[PDB]
């Protein structure tokens, strides 16, 4: 019946895992709440981890902090009875073991015992919030001293550090106040670094509590526009390479446009300093993403044709010799920081917005690469290192389709991104240039996650708009052959390929004839109820009674 | 079911339920009009007031704000913002915010001048003063915001494209009653991807004619769009008011003078036959199909000023001229309940600080707006996992 | 005029060409 | 890419494609019977050869095509008709999307094969294993066999007018579920619909059973119940042969004295279109009409316009991937490929080396086995092993992942 | 000409931090660099020069030079089919420094990525190399016969960083591998002879089929496979000792009926058996981890690919898993043997269902793997899984929720494993009192992959039989208030309930109340395509029917 926790508690001074993980899998169970064990038992195993944390080997501890994780989280009288016991013993282990950092980092699991004791305090005071009496008492007297440790820790450790005290400053905005400015000063110490050594969620979490550092109605919008009036500045420091006023329509809106960096330096004869550009732009792009996508306590004033404008003009932004051959490639990463904007401009905004959806779509044919000598083609082999953008595109068009839907008009940048998609749908080999008997060999095939985001692109083209004869043929021939070379190398045909077909079936648009019999073939013994409807269609659904 | 029921007379509203007999009256309230009053979002109800010029708003007791207005205007909707709670970045969920607002509202006054602000910053976005040269009776958004569809007394409906009203030039424009449109309503289903290739639209006037549109063909771009083609229209013995549908469209419930009738579209003949009419006249009479003619049931003899069908089917809520709305049932023709105040110009129900307007049109510029985005639900699991985070750092711990 | 029913000319999924091969 | 014709006459065993012009003949082979082939797990093709108690096995994989006989299989009795039981759903690994390629060993599960008077003998293929033998199924013989969902039921066709509807579970672990006797003489062949569900319960599943009687019967399949036909038609001649359109759109019928067609859309003179099958799920009524067919030198009277295509005595009948061309067998033992529309021959196909065409096939293509066991039957044992013989083939195996590793690698160094 | 100027990258990459060491990179993956004619004077200097930063550093520029040289490798045919022998031997190299001496390494906080890098360059390096032939024979493969030991020493210690590497090297490279087999095996035994939980299931699954792939060397996949399914029946009798099997008599027979095959072989046995104290109620676990530790090689030996077929024994499998759902206490009662007592009876209780588990988690790969060639016992498995079903203390078909809730994650395997089965058989079964309580006990649980299962299950039972009243009216209301729920808390229904609710409308369940009114207003705003098809179909249908 019951599993005698006095057992539990004493096989826990020693248990390796297949014992550990036992003590820890049968202490969820909720039999442990009931009437006199509650005096008398749970103090027994709550003063054994206590023992185990307030001194060990650096073993018990883990194993320690992991079992009062378990145990608060499963049995909410220990939590109510010992955990600001438990967590005062957490916090003090953790102070003494951030006291000093190049003396605990020196064997390899320094690093795993922050993350065990920064996690097991963060999901305590997780659980915590949900009681406004148990709040008060154990976390608020504690929180003074816990913030500063954290603080102090984050300037090594910012990928670990930095949600809990972006969830403490959201939940708790008025006992983070008296540390603030030692916060922002850690802030601006890891933005001045490189900023590329930090990953993209270390680098979302600095910009995002930054963001949350100003919530102390108005401050969030001196921060929001001071970030968008440091935008022009680069922008007329990049207008003295590009020689703008050939186009003035152009020069009149960059000029229209409204801080602790640096003010930078750029040399012709370093190529590379120039990418300095890119690595600022994007740097203020991801603080203005935070500004803007965050959730916040009360509303916030958003200006929606500033950005639009500056993505407007990011986009505008294309056309002694290695010079010349360094701009070639900043250009493509300067406007995909406006193509990065607007796709967080739509989804979290919607139909917010609604007006700009029109003149987004003309300017991201601006984004493609045109050949170089007067002609309207494709440079393909720019294209080849463009295909996390270009991913990014097609599900930029996906957003916005949702919202707009079926069009009337067609216009040109789809047939274009049309014969982009299919060039990336081919198998690369990059030997073309030129053999050693085998230039097969030598190819970088395409992934089936690839070619779902090309097949839903695709989805979306042919379901809102009548396309072209040649883009939409392409797209049948496409469909067809893979398909038959998937089910002849498998014995199958994926999924998002059968959503291909099935669009191509319903949505002929300017065809004259349909694609369903050869479809029906290919599904010979992979058969599918969309075309069951379609060839044997159904009684209407309240005919029945 | 148990969904709340709101009503408006031109003397007062309130707002009830059907399974219970509790009420809420709403102090300051004076309405002429079939359609004066709509919920934005789950908090707020706004209602147009008469001889004021400007909306009461409520939450769901007392007026909260009061937006002043140019003009005493007529009828109002709204155009609800979606796809926002769900971000298709980050695969995650969001909660709805304390801050949430439609993205339009569209107003409308006599002589068809068509206001269209925009609600998160109060901006006048767009003005139409000539658009149906009579009143507007009824102004909907048939999909989500893809289209409007307005109607007046000047006995045309005309569809406009929201995508391009607010960056004029309308997409079809239908004329084919005499009299003035009073009612309309839509049947839809939805693809992938939101629009009109099998919808329907049924129109309905003082000419007791009832006629039957498919919308299949206004993307075709050949006004601006195509022409539909009417598949159905009937004739009524008397001067028609109000329509509902049934949900799964199979019965069109008429409410005018003389009690409210009903229609079943799937007409059932002798022996064991049924005919779809919705996929040509007729000729309707009160209570055997290729002499011309239907065959009606009447539920009611009262006068009828506005309809509404339960969610689930089977109820009507029929508001009719003396202050007060009969809940019924359709298989028994018996009434459950009949809710009063302490005639009816419009009714409604649903299951379980705001800026004021401008007065001068949006002419870069900073368009701002007012927002919240709203937390995920995560903030408001299993244990294998932990239990594999868990085992996994064992191995890393060695003396 | 439907596109679902077999079309009123002879060599419809001409236009696709599956089953030409070019000459090169 | 092409489509790929596999056809068999009495004393020859051609293989060609549709538009290639090139062809391979088989050495080895002999049939007096109408449905004998099979095309084996896109690696094989077996053929029942007729007095000789054995089948031959050709290996079609290559780039050029094994001419000769690769096996042979013995078997304890000469037998006519065969059906393949296609395994499917086991090369997604649907607890988490990897799509394995095939492996170069892959077979079905079941090979069906039925001989004269009614005996039904059904193996598994990964191990010659003879899992149930039904004595007697149909007190005559057995013509074609067709399983119409992936394995889930099969249907059987002889000589005595009764078409059988099994169950897959119910029969290799019998009591049929349901029995049509509708025709009066021989039914010589049957065809389903090609496209199908994954059940019935929510499909409308169209069975033609055709025979000597000189009628066409359309029943309408969905169980959760017996199956209700909806119409049947009536001809002049002795029909013979069917094919359907790859969506249910017509029917094309195979007789003395030429090949007919009939829209089963059916356009009248109104610009009016009426559908003759028109069903539902398991609510229907089972009124079925009756029509009578004539050829081309408005359908109140029980009168319908087949359309003539050709006049050739055919004996078997196939249909192209696009659904606009028929491949016919006459009984000269050549194969012409005709057009619908037209009703004119574009390609005409011999055997180089004569009888008739006994079986045909088709299917569009880019550009050891057990041995079977006599007389043994798998019993009631747990103890026994249930060995076969399986592969199961390789999973298939960018940059900007590679840079975020390498950025998060980075931190951890102070230098 | 726009080129970059090749010789200034070089210049740059000796002395470079990561906000430009990545745009280097970036660099050099441009398909330009690829000419003949630069093959002697600027990319012999990259390459020297990248030399430099691996064959001397401080383990910075280690790092970078593995990275950059992994990058100019990958995008340039020419650098590989000159140098990469020469990169391969330098990281190689370094790599056999770096191994002598794992224990000095790790306690720099620096080590663990370090090896990492290394053993993830190497394993590029090799894995471009091995499908070009000429580059193979002789530039490839002399340097794996020293660098298959280097690997099998680190294994001990980092386990979850090599085995991959190790297996695609015997798969591919079997041959080369045949010396170091038994030097190999006896590294594998030591981490399953040790705890075997401080390794996730990641590890646990790569120790298990690098197991199984030392056995390529027809019949030796047959020997160690039937080596391995011979080591439960030993289990399944000790646990005897808690429980009776004499009851029955016939599941006595099929434990009789398991295979053991003894004093031909002693390479593969290599396990200790078990105490089984019962004064030590914590001791009782050694018994289904060992079972799972048997399982996973057991379907590591299975369902992985090989270069030939396989003799797998599918009925000892099915009679295995048979014999293991029959453990359990509603049925069979307690030994009497041993004594009462409220603990240890707990312990035996919480830990019977795991023992069941197991063999659930077999069957499933078992028909995963190999659907539709088990098909006549799949009605077996299908009787079988009721046993799994809790009970009360009396057998009247009262069943214990309380339990049911300690096994969500064993029962979403249970619902797939259905949901297998029900895709390959009929609708004519006998099962219907097992479908009546697994609806009962998802309708239970659901009050996020689990509701997709389930829903998928619950469209198999409405597509394959009329189920009675009672169950049909409770998964109506279930799909309805749950996507009533999500669309008044978030915006969207997902796919499943969409198509539950569609399989809901056409059942011919039709006389329910809501089934027309509200199961329909939901998909009409829904946008989805498949239902727009029953309302405007694309075909011609009459205007009159006769139903």
């Amino acid at each position: 019946e019951f599993i005698a926790v006095s057992t539990l508690a004493r096989n826990l001074e020693i248990a390796k895992g297949n014992e550990f993980h036992t003590i820890l899998a049968t202490l969820r169970s909720p039999v442990y709440i009931n009437e006199q064990l509650l005096k008398s038992e749970l103090s027994f195993l709550v003063t054994k981890i206590l023992k185990l944390i307030r001194s060990g080997n650096d073993f018990d501890l883990w194993k320690g902090c992991h079992t009062s994780v378990v145990t608060c989280a499963y049995n909410p009288l220990v939590l109510s009875t010992h955990g600001g016991q438990l967590l005062a013993a957490i916090y003090s282990r953790l102070e003494q073991k951030t006291g000093f950092y190049s003396s605990v980092i020196s064997s390899s699991h320094g690093k795993q015992l922050f993350n065990t004791l920064i996690s097991s305090v963060a999901i305590i005071i997780d659980l915590m919030k949900n009681k406004p009496t148990l709040s008060r008492e154990a976390l608020v007297p504690k929180l003074k001293a816990i913030i500063p440790t954290l603080i102090t820790l984050s300037q090594y450790e910012p990928e670990l550090v930095l949600p809990v005290l972006q969830r403490i400053l959201k939940r708790n905005t008025t006992t983070f106040k008296p540390f603030t400015n030692k916060f922002r000063t850690v802030l601006i110490n890891l933005i001045i670094s490189d900023y590329a050594s930090l990953g993209t969620k270390t680098q979302r979490l600095v910009c995002e509590n930054f963001a949350y550092l100003h919530l102390l109605d108005s401050n969030w919008r001196t921060g929001l526009m001071s970030i968008l009036s440091q935008f022009k500045p680069i922008i007329q420091l990049c207008g003295e390479i590009l020689d703008f006023e050939q186009d003035n329509e152009l020069y009149k809106l960059i000029k229209s446009l409204p801080e602790f960096l640096p003010s930078l330096k750029l040399d012709f004869n370093a190529p590379l300093t120039l990418w300095e550009i890119p690595q600022r732009l994007s740097l203020l792009a991801d603080m203005l993403v935070a500004f803007i996508s965050l959730p916040t306590p009360f509303p916030i004033r958003v200006p929606l044709g500033g950005i639009n404008s500056l993505c407007e003009v990011l986009l505008g932004v294309s056309n002694d010799n290695e010079l010349n051959g360094v701009i070639n490639t900043i250009l493509p990463q300067i406007q995909f920081q406006g193509i990065r904007l607007w796709e967080i401009m739509v989804s979290k905004y919607g139909k917010c917005g609604l007006s700009f959806f029109e003149g987004i779509l003309s300017s991201i044919e601006l984004f493609i690469p045109l050949k170089k000598k007067s002609n309207n083609e494709i440079d393909f082999n720019v294209v080849g290192s463009l295909k996390f953008e270009f991913a990014t595109v097609f599900r930029l068009v996906n957003m916005i389709l949702s919202h707009l839907g079926h069009q009337l008009n067609i216009i040109s940048v789809i047939s274009q991104l049309i014969e982009v998609a299919l060039f990336l749908s081919h198998d690369k080999t990059l030997i073309d240039s030129l053999i050693y008997t085998h230039p097969e060999l030598f190819v970088c095939k395409n992934s089936m996650n690839w070619f779902n985001e090309i097949n839903d692109f695709f989805i979306t083209a042919l379901n809102n708009w009548i396309l072209p004869s040649t883009p939409h043929i392409q797209i049948l021939k496409y469909s067809i052959t893979q398909s038959l070379r998937l089910k002849e190398r498998f014995g199958y045909i994926p999924e998002s390929f059968v959503n291909l077909l099935r669009c191509e079936v319903l949505h002929p648009g300017s065809e004259r004839v349909s694609i369903l019999p050869i479809a029906i073939s290919l599904l010979k013994n992979i058969n599918d109820d969309m075309f069951e409807l379609l060839c044997h269609p159904k009684v209407p659904v309240g005919m029945v009674y | 079911m148990d969904e709340q029921v709101i009503f408006t007379t031109n003397t007062s509203g309130t707002i009830a339920s059907v399974h219970s007999f509790e009420q809420i009256n709403l102090r300051q309230c004076s309405t002429q009009s079939r359609n004066s009053c709509v919920q934005v979002g789950n908090k707020y109800l706004f209602i147009a007031q008469a001889q004021k010029a400007l909306i009461n708003v409520y939450n769901l007791e007392s007026v909260e704000q009061r937006l002043p207005l140019p003009e005493i205007l007529k009828c109002l909707e709204v155009v609800e913002n979606d796809g926002v709670q769900y971000d298709r970045i980050q695969g995650v969920n969001h909660n709805l915010p304390d801050f949430n607002l439609p993205y339009l509202l569209l107003g409308s006054t006599e002589s068809g001048k068509l206001y269209i602000w925009e609600l998160n910053s109060g901006i006048l976005l767009n003005v139409k003063p000539m658009a149906h040269y009579q009143s507007i009776t009824k102004i909907k958004s048939i999909l989500n915001g893809k289209y409007i569809i307005t109607s007046g007394n000047d006995s045309r409906v005309i569809i406009w494209q929201t995508v391009d009203l607010v960056s004029p030039k309308p997409l079809c424009i239908l004329h084919d009653h005499t009299l003035p449109v009073t009612d309309f309503q839509v049947s839809s289903s939805q693809g992938k991807f939101l629009s009109c290739t099998d919808t329907k639209l049924f129109t309905v006037s003082q000419d007791a004619t009832i006629r039957c549109y498919d919308l299949s063909l206004i993307g075709s771009k050949k006004s601006i769009g195509k022409t539909p083609v009417l598949l159905a229209t009937f004739t009524t013995p008397y001067s028609i008011k109000s329509i509902v549908l049934d949900p799964a469209d199979r019965a069109c419930y008429i409410g005018t003078a003389e009690g409210c009738f009903s229609l079943n579209l799937f007409y059932k003949l002798k022996g064991n036959a049924i005919v779809n009419l919705l996929q040509r006249v007729f000729s309707l009479v009160q209570r055997l199909y290729a002499m011309g003619q239907l065959v009606c049931e009447n539920v009611l003899n009262s006068n009828v000023s506005c309809l509404e069908i339960s969610m689930d089917g089977t109820l009507l809520l029929i508001g009719d001229t003396e202050g007060k709305v009969s809940i019924a049932e359709i298989y028994s023709k018996q009434i459950i309940r009949t809710i009063q105040t302490l005639e009816v110009t419009n009714l409604l129900t649903n299951p379980y600080k705001i800026p004021n307007l401008q007065r001068v049109i949006f002419d870069g510029h900073l368009h701002d707006i007012w927002y919240q985005i709203g937390e995920p639900e995560a903030e408001t699991n299993d244990f294998n996992a932990y239990l594999e985070q868990v085992k996994t750092q064992e191995s890393i711990f060695s003396h | 005029r439907n596109p679902y029913l077999i079309p009123d000319y002879p060599q419809p999924f001409e236009h696709l060409k599956l089953f030409t091969r070019e000459l090169k």
